[PDB]
């Protein structure tokens, strides 16, 4: 669970991103199929090549995603309740797969915001990611 | 796979006597029930709708029969299961888009429908030796992803 | 989240263990001992021998703990409190083993249960198992 | 590892700017203090309490020299890890009792805190031949376990 801390951290550090929010998330996604290159066979109908627009539309989607949960901490289930059962009914996205991006989301922000980017705020961050999955996936099965 | 000439023995001796018709379309059944969302290729199989759906599908049976038909193919190249599955890992990739978690996921099943089927025979020992096959086919079906 | 299919499937199955419990406890881990030698990092003061006694008296607590869990079914993170305690605090196991503990624990309920080891049981099972190592690490951070 | 040599030029050059003692120290103490468990090995390094007491502990950072300086070293033997690391591997399974997904932590963390060091520099695919990279020494340090 996310402690009063870890929800000061994550509003403060996701604060900084402001509006660079999309394409931290276009730029995300590329590490990530950059470094886990299996994460790639859930995008057979994208363009994957550097600067792709598709990838940048997809970035800002996720973006936006993150955005709204931070905006909703205290009801996050609720909050992401629509893409909990989009990802669980139509995507159907291994789980596995959120780990990867979640961690190339902490590298992301880690080579945005290195004033920001304390042991503390990484702690609190990746927490965050975490939760953010667990709800992603809770209607799996 | 790091085999061991016992481990490859009990390894070898205990799938002679597997019927690879009824444990291929079982293990993909199950795999199917236990985690919903590898269902996700298998959409123009039917109705997938319940367990006995699943269980009962031909389409499902017949494609478990195939999968388990070359699975049992590499039983005889333990000492290159990556040569032996260049041409299929692939086609998993470049063709069915298919995360290779999935064949983490099959292995697991696989290993339970082993036990449930041998009970007695399926030793602690002898499931070792079979996480050992498993995990090499997952790598070696998965190493061609790029 | 458990269905109440699955509960009732659980607690069939749980239901025919009986008095092996404690039995089916020790060949789990053994079974997990062999097959995820990593596992044994955190057991360095046990005689992993087979038909060691601390195999065999631990694999009672684990039942028992299984037990008490599918009793509580319903109010699980209440049940298992103390258990998440320790485990957070003092054993601080990596999360990674609870899935091969769980998994050498259904490889051994099927080769016990032959008629019981159903594919929808099979599927609670599983669901059930996920759900306690869920709350056994709750409390790690 | 399956690092092609533009991928070995672009480790090896970063690695350059890299200050071992100072990463390592960070490195380790982020390793403590994102994933508490992890702490279990360190009881007689005292106060870990908080991230404070982690970061700044002098047990921590001198420990954090070690382990990097022993990675430094892997890195001028990319080609053999598992040779290089043989030795490691056996004192931190048969010694040390350290489960080996504590070494894939580890590696994960290195990643953000060269992220976090390089900023820009730290390009989508410099990161990629690193996750390579770390994967590689978190297997060859697991590799003697039994
Ligand atoms: C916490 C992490 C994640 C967030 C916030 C997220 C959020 C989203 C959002 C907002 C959308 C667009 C839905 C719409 O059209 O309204 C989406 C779609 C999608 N996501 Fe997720 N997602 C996450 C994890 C993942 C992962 C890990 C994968 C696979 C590696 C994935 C695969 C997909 C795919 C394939 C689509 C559909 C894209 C398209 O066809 O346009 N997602 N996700
Ligand atoms: C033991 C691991 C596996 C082996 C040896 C294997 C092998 C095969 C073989 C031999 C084919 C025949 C297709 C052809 O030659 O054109 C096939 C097709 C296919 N496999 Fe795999 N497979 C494995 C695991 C999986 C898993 C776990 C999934 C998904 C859950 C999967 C999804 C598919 C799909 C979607 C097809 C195409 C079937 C069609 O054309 O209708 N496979 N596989
Ligand atoms: C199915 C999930 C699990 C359950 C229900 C469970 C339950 C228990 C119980 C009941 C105890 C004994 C507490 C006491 O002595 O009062 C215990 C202790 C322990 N558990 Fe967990 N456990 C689980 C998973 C694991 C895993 C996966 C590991 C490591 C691979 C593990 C490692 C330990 C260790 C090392 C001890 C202490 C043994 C001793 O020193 O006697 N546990 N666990
Ligand atoms: C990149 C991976 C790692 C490398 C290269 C590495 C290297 C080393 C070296 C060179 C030593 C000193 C050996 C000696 O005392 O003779 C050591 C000790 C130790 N390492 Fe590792 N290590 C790594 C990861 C880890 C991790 C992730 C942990 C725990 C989370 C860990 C736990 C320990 C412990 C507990 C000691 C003994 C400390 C003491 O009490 O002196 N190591 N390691």
């Amino acid at each position: 669970v996310l402690s009063p801390a870890d929800k000061t951290n994550v509003k403060a550090a996701w604060g900084k991103v402001g509006a660079h929010a999309g394409e931290y998330g276009a730029e995300a996604l590329e590490r990530m199929f950059l470094s886990f290159p299996t994460t790639k066979t859930y995008f057979p109908h994208f363009d994957l090549s550097h600067g792709s627009a598709q990838v940048k539309g997809h970035g800002k989607k996720v973006a936006d995603a993150l955005t709204n949960a931070v905006a909703h901490v205290d009801d996050m289930p609720n909050a992401l309740s629509a893409l909990s059962d989009l990802h669980a009914h139509k995507l159907r996205v291994d789980p596995v797969n959120f780990k990867l991006l979640s961690h190339c989301l902490l590298v992301t922000l880690a080579a945005h915001l290195p004033a920001e980017f304390t042991p503390a705020v990484h702690a609190s961050l990746d927490k965050f990611l975490a939760s953010v999955s667990t709800v992603l996936t809770s209607k799996y099965r | 796979v790091h085999l061991t000439p016992e481990e490859k023995s009990a390894v070898t001796a205990l799938w002679g006597k597997v019927n690879v018709d009824e444990v291929g379309g079982e293990a993909l059944g199950r795999l199917l029930v236990v985690y919903p969302w590898t269902q996700r290729f298998f959409e123009s199989f039917g109705d997938l709708s319940t367990p006995d759906a699943v269980m009962g599908n031909p389409k499902v049976k017949a494609h478990g029969k195939k999968v388990l038909g070359a699975f049992s193919d590499g039983l005889a190249h333990l000492d290159n299961l990556k040569g032996t599955f260049a041409t299929l890992s692939e086609l998993h990739c470049d063709k069915l888009h298919v995360d290779p978690e999935n064949f983490r996921l099959l292995g697991n099943v696989l290993v339970c429908v082993l036990a449930h089927h041998f009970g007695k025979e399926f030793t602690p020992p002898v499931q070792a030796a079979y996480q050992k096959v498993v995990a090499g086919v997952a790598n070696a079906l998965a190493h061609k992803y790029h």
